RNA sequence: GGCCCUCGAGUGCAAAGGCAGAAGGGAGCUUGACUGCAAGACCCACCCGUCGAGCAGGGACGAAAGUCGGCCUUAGUGAU
RNA sequence: GGCCAGUGAGACGAUGGGGGAUAAGCUUCAUCGUCGAGAGGGAAACAGCCCGGAUCACCAGCUAAGGCCCCUAAAUGACCG
RNA sequence: ACCCAGAGCUAGCUGGUUCUCCCCGAAAUGCGUUGAGGCGCAGCAGUUGACUGGACAUCUAGGGGUAAAGCACUGUUUCG
RNA sequence: UGACCGCGUGCCUGUUGAAGAAUGAGCCGGCGACUCAUAGGCAGUGGCUUGGUUAAGGGAACCCACCGGAGCCGUAGCGA
RNA sequence: AUCCCGUGUGAAUCAGCAAGGACCACCUUGCAAGGCUAAAUACUCCUGGGUGACCGAUAGCGAAGUAGUACCGUGAGGGA
RNA sequence: AGACAACCUGGCGAACUGAAACAUCUUAGUAGCCAGAGGAAAAGAAAGCAAAAGCGAUUCCCGUAGUAGCGGCGAGCGAA
């Protein structure tokens, strides 16, 4: 348990009176703070990059099927005459 | 007393494209390292040596740069490998590297 | 409308679909001033479908 | 109330096995013609995020599975 | 037509750096102004840009060795 | 490389320059000092010059920069101009 | 117009932000921006892991075209 | 208590720089500001590691023994 | 696509009609253009019973005193 | 017939705000007004889901999931 910070009491305390934001300006204000990964009116990356092929317009992305094992999976969990390895016994 | 300014008809200009000497004189290198960016051929393709299509010179083999004197008033770059490279503990810089490793090892 | 990039088909690679291995006309786009040379280009070069060297003939 | 996803974003960053953040590179949608074969190769393929803006990018999509390399 | 300094010429287009039997001027034959790539570097906040030995195929030109994936180089351009 | 900040008005001095009228406690870059965020001593007072980087106590001592007629610590010291 | 409500409207703007000791300790720059007294990323703080050897000092090797100097080139210039 | 001596430019905000003739407070006492809910990342601590964990929901109510394995996270990537 | 609507058109009747994310075919599912219907669910001017790491007269309802009073406003209304 | 704190059904229906501006979009079918009725109201007994395996009217919680999606593909919105 650690005890957090009680932030403006004192400037012994030490994050006080202003409390850790320096001096005015945008990130000082009370309230939201900015979009996130707003770059300040330059072209965000987020959109000066083209989207990654297939999802682009339709084209589910590859969604598994399958449930894939291995045989060096199977190994450790040993049984004789393995009856049927299955969905069910695993 | 309150006169116009004359605007100017100036002010322009393209940030500096950093050409020059990347590897220098006497100098290891790598086979595709990037000796020299230069406009036109200051200095000229030696032996070991690419140039390239923007007169880039280019080592291809390793080892060290050489700017060679060329005849009448040109300068060239070839690239010279070397034979044996001694190493001796005696040096200041053998026993540092051992003393470091050997604090940090006692330490922990 | 004075120099302008244009489109190099093959005649090597008429226009075929059917078998898995799918023919796929290939096609160059490059530029030619269209007062200096009327007559249209016929520019022989690689085609990675023909797999040779054909003749890539010029079309609008 | 459980954070939204960045779907504007999420669809130009997705992550690698390991656990990279990977993108595409910008330039090659139009004016082709202009450029060599050899750098629209080079703008084909995809390369890791730089590691100044992993912070906008894994703040803006907050369910990703993406190891900053620990 | 001869003589004499010899590179002060030219190099499509501004300048700088370059270029001798040449990168300048002429002729023959052609299309590498090509597909598949790429060890490796330069340049950088990011986005972007730049040089590339070499391999694979299929050609060009040459007797051959070899040289050719545009231009003597740096401008001719825009992300999503 | 992980987590998590402030900053993004700078100022003067030395030098290398530009702009200006080789005017400005002017302005703009480049390299370094101090202030900024640095008390103390020298500069009458005097951010930015000189000396020196304050953990705290002593009614001890040696010195830096700078000084030794009195206000006000120390030579109304010396020898030659 | 007023009164009540949306409504604690929003305010990159100003003011204000409360107990103690110890350790470290900046920046006022570059880049982009309907941006310039805002914001992003870099640069410079703290903190915590990993990789190694540097730091200050002296001595060699490299390519530079600046102070200087010069009039062979490019301009400019006075006298014979 | 204080003869008389030496030193000593109110505090705050906020600045490149404030004793400032920049801003704020007549004085005294009270009230008067980084909180809570839910999620995401990270660190510290603990439990389990036959992988871990249950949600709603049920409980002589609420906590609470004890059930509830539905789901979630980890166990395979590559490619649109 | 499905569901509902103004304007104009305007079907069929289980050898039928509609749906199965345009659309056609084949399957499967259902029966539109008449109605009704308890529960689990939402809330507190309010009544009874219980509880509080709730307040204690600048707090707690505005209101611990005959408070929406005194007072202000033409009035809505404000309000100790 | 009128009255009635909230909850609820139906009618009309904002803007500030967010998008660092702004008109699509968001605020939101929210606030407000109007009408109506109950202890709840509305929904509701398949022209329904789903996939070749099956389910059987509604309504509410956990979940699927911040997934499928929609979106000046921006801000955001977001199912079954």
């Amino acid at each position: 348990r650690k005890k957090g910070k009680r932030k403006g009491r004192g400037h012994a305390a030490g994050q006080g009176g202003s409390c850790g934001f320096g001096m005015r300006g945008q990130k000082s204000r009370s309230g939201p703070g900015i979009m996130r990964g707003f770059e300040g009116g330059q072209m965000p990356l987020y959109r000066r990059i083209p989207k990654l092929r297939g999802i682009a317009g339709g084209m589910r992305a590859g969604l598994p099927k399958y449930v894939p094992i291995n045989l060096r999976d199977i190994e450790v969990a040993g049984f004789k005459e393995g009856e049927e390895v299955s969905l069910e016994s695993l | 007393h309150k006169k116009g300014a004359g605007s100017t008809k100036n002010g322009r200009d393209s940030k500096g494209q950093r050409l020059g000497v990347k590897i220098y004189g006497d100098q290891v290198a790598k086979p595709g390292a990037i000796i020299i960016r230069q406009r036109g051929t200051k200095f000229h393709p030696g032996k070991n040596v690419g140039i390239g299509k923007d007169h880039t010179i280019f080592a291809l083999i390793d080892g060290l740069v050489k700017f060679e004197k060329y005849g009448p008033d040109k300068k060239k770059v070839s690239v010279y490998p070397r034979e044996i490279q001694p190493e001796n503990p005696n040096s200041y810089r053998a026993r540092k590297r051992e003393n470091f490793r050997l604090q940090r090892e006692k330490k922990k | 409308d004075v120099r302008v990039k244009v489109i190099l088909e093959c005649t090597g690679c008429v226009r075929k679909s059917v078998n898995k291995g799918s023919r796929g006309v290939s096609r160059y786009i490059t530029q030619k001033n269209r007062h200096n040379t009327p007559s249209r280009l016929e520019l022989r070069k690689f085609c990675p479908y023909c797999y040779k060297h054909t003749i890539h003939g010029e079309i609008k | 109330y459980k954070m939204k996803t960045h779907k504007a974003s999420a669809k130009r960053f997705r992550v690698t096995g390991k656990g990279k953040i990977v993108r595409r590179r910008a330039g090659k949608q139009h004016l082709l013609a202009k450029k060599n074969t050899k750098r629209k190769n080079r703008l084909s393929k995809l390369i890791q995020v730089d590691r100044s803006d992993y912070d906008n990018v894994i703040g803006a999509l907050p369910y990703l599975k993406v190891n900053r390399k620990v």
